[PDB]
């Protein structure tokens, strides 16, 4: 208590700043973080256009009936050393395109967009920071895949696959190949097939994030 | 013509980096020894401070 | 930055008056607020203080129990309800903003002032010289003295030097006896021991005419200097 | 014949020894009860030290666990103090006997209220949140400690006025003043059971598509239930009321409840202090830090 | 004509390797045998700053050794008073991701940047009394990793598009650019005379750039992994780099090769922040195994350990007079270690 | 007849104190009998 008047006023100002930081943290705590990590040709622009209705990180604020989602878009990073920032996210929205098995890369090396997507998803699943986080997978461009699958058989993309050229069969096979990659029982891949014009995506995301939050609560309480 | 330009730039950079004067390791090690010996008594981390002089205590 | 006072006038003794201070152009809610009263032929006298956030309130000893300070942060307004007005209350009332943190400059802005006209343990501040006749171009050294040592254990010495120009608002000159106030030219300087202090002017100019006040800010209630006027 | 002769009521002596029941089963229950309390205290003191030496974990879960362990410790200490009472102090009423009975009853009510607090926190976590963590902590501490004081004081005042006899725990035909503190607790446990029932729903709905193996789902639900039972106080609800008339049933009553009551703090202490991953991680980290400091 | 260019480049790099093998008359570890060992360094935590609700990314000391800036993930830039644990300022930020922060040597401005690719410079002394945005610098296409104040007028910034830039805060344009890297440039460390600066990137090579001229002078490649932090030696002749391969190396400018490699067999964890002491005898390294290590810079032996954090140490700073060492980590605590007798 | 699980300890204590008082009273009656 052996302090001057200015020191006491400074301590009271520090208490005011403490209460302001506490109120800001209480406002911040009720928000859900989502990471939109995807490829350039993935069609994630269609995803953000469906969610809504600039070199820096894009921020999207969309609210459902009772929960507020805050989606972050990054954009051209070779090795993505900034991934440690996104440890605290509850779910990663990872979008891959179904129509990309035909088109090869610009480099013209013997690699496919689907194989690059599998390698990227394998790097995400094997990442040390993302062992707890779950993945929500969207299979975009159903119409283009459905059209192209009649003309082109699914042999060049997957040599091991030996099945008839059926839209449902091949789609299930691609979903199985994506679900095969994870080797951690903690996270669950929430697969959903989307299109250019859909309105159920917000519902799918709400149900999946609800499931992930309930599962996280149960795992924190020691039950699940 | 970007690859040949980048090659030329890296050649010019190695030309710049190669033509420099390099002091021997013993002389600069002696200089670092001298600096660390001369400034050894004014370092509070290296040499502990009494509690009356130490403002944090 | 603008502070405008209102609510003054001429009153009968025993009546009440709600004073207002209208703030604009700054963050009012982050600043503690001061009422300071100056008598017509006497020096400045502190009245009251309210902290930022209204958690902490200080009054003078004579002023305690009759005046109620309050503040409305969303309207950026300071209020002073005055009751039981005696003859000594007849004064110019100034509204003052002040922020307290390390490196800050408290008492850095003085209001315009409103006119009211009614029909021991405290540190005593002493300026034994009441006036000094000066000529421009010379170097002046005015002194102040406190009944208590103003050196605190943290190393600061809570002494402020103010200037009140004639017919204008007071102005901060030296805060904490080692720091130059913002906008003040560097010809002024402060130097003192624990109990005896000296404000030194080099190459005094036309605009340096006025009354100099010293002030202790060691402990509440604040007590001001008697004032040293500079004659031409 | 004399009426009162050497403290025996009467010249043939009339003695209640004929209307007597099996005594050795009560003594063996006493031995099991003392052993349960002693091993319980031996685990609880270690949990009390390992929830204060480790400052890495400071969430509200461990605070409510530490307060529950503290209430178990203090009610076991009061139980040991209360046990050393003979028939002389039971006949001739004394101040300290009634005082120790009152304090012990306070810690019993406090323990069941902290179980209610634990259930409320678990429900607030799993289902939905109603307030900020600071108001959670304040409300929880308030319910745990401040709420038992009026109930215990009112019970003590009513017991003092109406029935000032037999160190305030003698049951006479027609007593109704002992339901002041028992009454809420019987409700409280039921509320906890309702909370527990909701948890039994929420897990199973999550455990539907989680694992296709039905057997692992049933075993996991059983394993979760058998570790949520000791923490919520549903063990008392397992065999709540048994009629005195039956003999075998009465022996099962005494041994079963003596086994559940005595080792309950032991189960809670052991499982939650040791089996939790976080405490083991903290201990391992501090051991590595000590080894690193010693080696250098 | 690429073949003769690549052959000439290999010949030049062989010439540089031959010159570096020729200059290496003797090593540093051999001639420090006569020097007495430093011994045990008992340091204890004096103050603990707990105003952040999210992981702290960076910090920077003032020249008066009094105030300190700290940036956090939740979007706060808090300016602390280290002695009496009083919050002097708290700046709410536009982008929550801020990976670096700097404090002006005059003490007027504070900069901060992150994933938003914009360096925001705030002014601390205003007539309004409320901190506000003073300057926004946007001329990079990668994430801003580090920034340091040469002076109030000019700020050196390092970005994630393999570039460094000298900015003029008044006009708001790039004065000169530094494009010699191929990987993400993680940290820089100014010289005390502000003549040169060193820059470590993700190509496992540090460059020595000149501020005024704007061209690279020296290249140092002795790491097998990405360099995370760099700290220039006080006298103006050496520097030290920390990498993810559990090694931090002290390089010499005038010898144009490495001097010493600080590593340990039990440590297999990355280095996030390095810093020297006031004299330069103690090398402070913030490892990834939840504690910091105090190395002896002349004897290459582990002198002390700072173990007070629960999560990985992200940032570490030493005052100019070298009185105390502040460490920030991802468990949202700033701990001020100091040593007494 | 009401024998609650929560009130086990007081029931055991009352039964044991009643048995102890019956044993003490029977020994006191045997002392009175040897007096007679």
């Amino acid at each position: 208590c052996t302090l001057s008047a200015e020191d006491k006023a400074a301590v009271e100002r520090s208490k005011m700043i403490d209460r302001n930081l506490r109120e800001d943290g209480e406002k911040a705590a009720k928000d859900v973080k989502l990471l939109l990590l995807g490829a350039g040709e993935s069609g994630k622009s269609t995803i953000v256009k469906q969610m809504k209705i600039t070199t820096g990180i894009v921020e999207t604020h969309f609210t459902f009936k009772n929960l507020h989602f805050r989606l972050f878009d990054v954009g051209r990073d070779e090795r993505r050393k900034w991934i440690h920032c996104f440890e605290d996210v509850t779910a990663i929205i990872f979008c891959v395109a179904l129509s990309g098995y035909d088109q090869v890369l610009h480099e013209d090396e013997t690699t496919n967009r689907m194989q690059e997507s599998l390698n990227l998803f394998k790097s995400i699943c094997n990442n040390k920071f993302f062992i707890d986080t779950s993945i929500i997978l969207f299979l975009n461009k159903k119409d283009l895949f459905g059209e192209k699958i009649k003309k082109s058989p699914l042999t060049i993309c997957f040599p091991e696959y030996t099945g008839p050229n059926t839209y449902e069969d091949a789609a299930a096979y691609i979903q199985a190949q994506f679900e095969s990659k994870n080797r951690s029982p903690n996270k669950e891949i929430y697969c959903h097939m989307t299109c250019s014009t859909d309105t159920n995506n917000i519902q799918v995301v709400f149900d999946a994030v609800t499931d992930i939050i309930i599962a996280n609560n149960l795992r924190g309480c020691g039950l699940y | 013509t970007a690859s040949i330009a980048q090659a030329r730039k890296l050649v010019e950079q190695l030309k710049m980096e190669a033509n420099i004067d390099r002091i021997k390791v013993s002389k600069a090690a002696a200089d670092l020894m001298a600096y660390c010996e001369a400034h050894a008594k004014e370092d509070p981390l290296l040499t502990p401070v009494p509690a009356s002089e130490n403002p944090f205590r | 930055v603008q502070l405008v006072e209102s609510g003054g006038g001429l009153v009968q003794p025993g009546g009440s008056r709600k004073l207002s201070c209208s703030a604009s152009g700054f963050a009012f809610s982050s600043f503690g607020m001061h009422w300071v009263r100056q008598a017509p032929e006497k020096g400045l006298e502190w009245v009251a203080y309210i902290s930022s956030g209204s958690g902490t309130i200080y009054y003078a000893d004579t002023v305690k129990g009759r005046f109620t300070i309050s503040r409305d942060d969303p309207k950026n307004t300071l209020f002073l309800q005055m009751t039981s007005l005696r003859s000594e209350d007849t004064a110019m009332y100034y509204c003052v903003r002040s922020i307290y943190y390390y490196g800050s400059s408290p008492f850095d802005f003085w209001g315009q002032g409103t006119t009211l006209t009614v029909s021991s343990a405290d540190i005593v501040m002493t300026q034994a010289t009441s006036s000094v006749p000066v000529t421009p171009g010379e170097s002046v050294s005015i002194s102040c003295r406190s009944s208590k040592s103003l050196l605190h254990s943290n190393g600061n010495t809570y002494l402020y030097w103010f200037l009140q120009r004639p017919g204008q608002s007071p102005q901060l000159l030296i805060y904490r006896m080692s720091n130059l106030a913002s906008g003040v030219p560097d010809r002024f300087s402060g130097s003192g021991s624990g109990t005896a202090f000296t404000l030194t002017i080099s190459r005094l100019e036309a605009e340096d005419v006025g009354v100099y006040y010293c002030m202790q800010h060691l402990e509440y209630p604040l007590t001001f200097g008697a004032g040293t006027k500079l004659e031409l | 014949c004399p009426e009162y002769f050497n403290g025996v009521k009467y010249c043939e002596p009339i003695l209640d020894d004929k209307q007597r029941k099996y005594d050795l089963h009560y003594r063996i229950a006493l031995v099991v009860n003392y052993l349960g309390h002693c091993v319980s205290v031996a685990a609880l003191v270690a949990a009390f030290l390992l929830f204060l030496a480790l400052r890495s974990i400071r969430c509200l879960r461990n605070v409510i666990h530490w307060n529950l362990i503290t209430t178990f410790i203090l009610r076991n200490v009061m139980w040991f103090l209360l046990q050393l009472v003979d028939h002389e102090v039971h006949e001739s009423n004394e101040v300290w006997c009634r005082c120790i009975t009152t304090i012990f009853n306070y810690f019993v009510v406090t323990n069941f209220f902290w179980m209610f607090v634990e259930g409320c926190y678990l429900h607030t976590a799993i289902v939905m949140t109603y307030s900020t963590e600071r108001l959670r902590k304040c409300l929880f501490l308030f319910i745990g400690w401040c709420i038992p004081f009026p109930i215990i004081v009112a019970w003590a005042i009513g017991k003092l006025y109406y029935e000032n006899e037999q160190c305030w725990f003698g049951k006479e035909p027609g007593d109704l003043v002992d339901y002041i503190y028992q009454g809420p607790i019987i409700l409280v446990l039921l509320i906890n059971f309702v909370f527990l029932f909701n948890i039994v729903r929420i897990l199973m709905t999550k455990l539907r598509a989680s694992t296709t193996s039905e057997t692992i789902q049933y075993r996991k639900a059983v394993k979760a239930t058998l570790v949520l039972l000791p923490l919520l106080g549903i063990t008392y609800m397992l065999f709540f009321v048994n009629p005195g008339e039956d003999d075998l049933s009465q022996i099962m009553f005494i041994y079963f409840n003596s086994f559940l009551q005595s080792f309950q703090g032991f189960f809670v202490s052991v499982f939650y202090c040791f089996f939790n991953g976080e405490v083991r991680s903290a201990v391992r980290k501090r051991w590595h830090r000590w080894q690193d400091h010693h080696s250098l | 004509e690429l073949d003769q260019l690549r052959q000439e480049a290999e010949q030049l790099k062989n010439q540089i390797r031959d010159a570096r093998k020729a200059c290496a008359d003797a090593t540093l570890s051999q001639i420090t045998n006569n020097i007495d060992p430093v011994g045990r360094i008992q340091m204890r935590t004096r103050r603990t700053l707990r105003g952040h609700l999210a992981k702290i990314y960076a910090m920077h000391w003032g020249t008066d050794s009094r105030l300190l800036v700290s940036a956090s993930q939740d979007g706060k830039l808090i300016i602390w008073d280290s002695y009496t644990t009083n919050k002097v300022h708290a700046i709410p930020l536009r982008s929550s991701w801020v990976m670096t922060c700097a404090y002006a040597p005059s003490g007027n401005y504070v900069a901060c940047g992150g994933l938003d690719n914009i360096c925001s410079i705030y002014n601390l002394k205003t007539r309004e009394g409320n901190v506000r945005v003073s300057r926004e610098l946007a001329g990079h296409t990668g994430y801003l990793s580090c920034c340091r104040f040469l002076d109030d007028n000019q700020i050196v910034t390092s970005s994630g598009d393999t570039t460094c830039a000298l900015w003029d805060i008044e006009t708001g344009q790039q004065t000169t650019t530094f494009t010699g890297h191929t990987g993400d440039v993680m940290s820089l460390s100014l010289a005390p005379d502000t003549r040169l600066f060193v820059s470590g990137a993700c190509d496992a090579s540090a460059k020595l750039w000149d501020v005024r001229e704007g061209m690279c002078r020296q290249t140092f490649t002795g790491h097998e992994s990405d360099i995370n932090a760099i700290c220039f030696f006080p006298n103006g002749n050496a520097f030290a780099t920390g990498s993810d391969d559990a090694t931090c190396r002290l390089f010499d400018l005038r010898a144009d090769q490495e001097l010493m490699t600080y590593s340990h067999d039990n440590i297999i964890c990355g280095i996030t922040s390095v810093s020297f002491s006031k004299s330069g005898r103690l090398l402070l390294a913030g490892y990834d195994d939840f504690n910091c290590n105090v190395w002896d810079a002349l004897k290459a032996d582990r002198a002390g350990v700072l173990a007070g954090h629960d999560n990985r140490v992200s940032c570490l700073g030493v005052t100019d007079d070298g009185m105390a060492v502040a460490t920030g980590s991802w468990d949202s605590f700033l701990k001020i270690w100091n040593g007494s007798s | 007849n009401p024998s609650l699980s929560i009130d086990l300890t007081f029931h055991l204590l009352r039964t044991l104190l009643e048995l102890a008082r019956t044993q003490s009273q029977r020994e006191r009656a045997e002392q009175n009998r040897i007096i007679f």
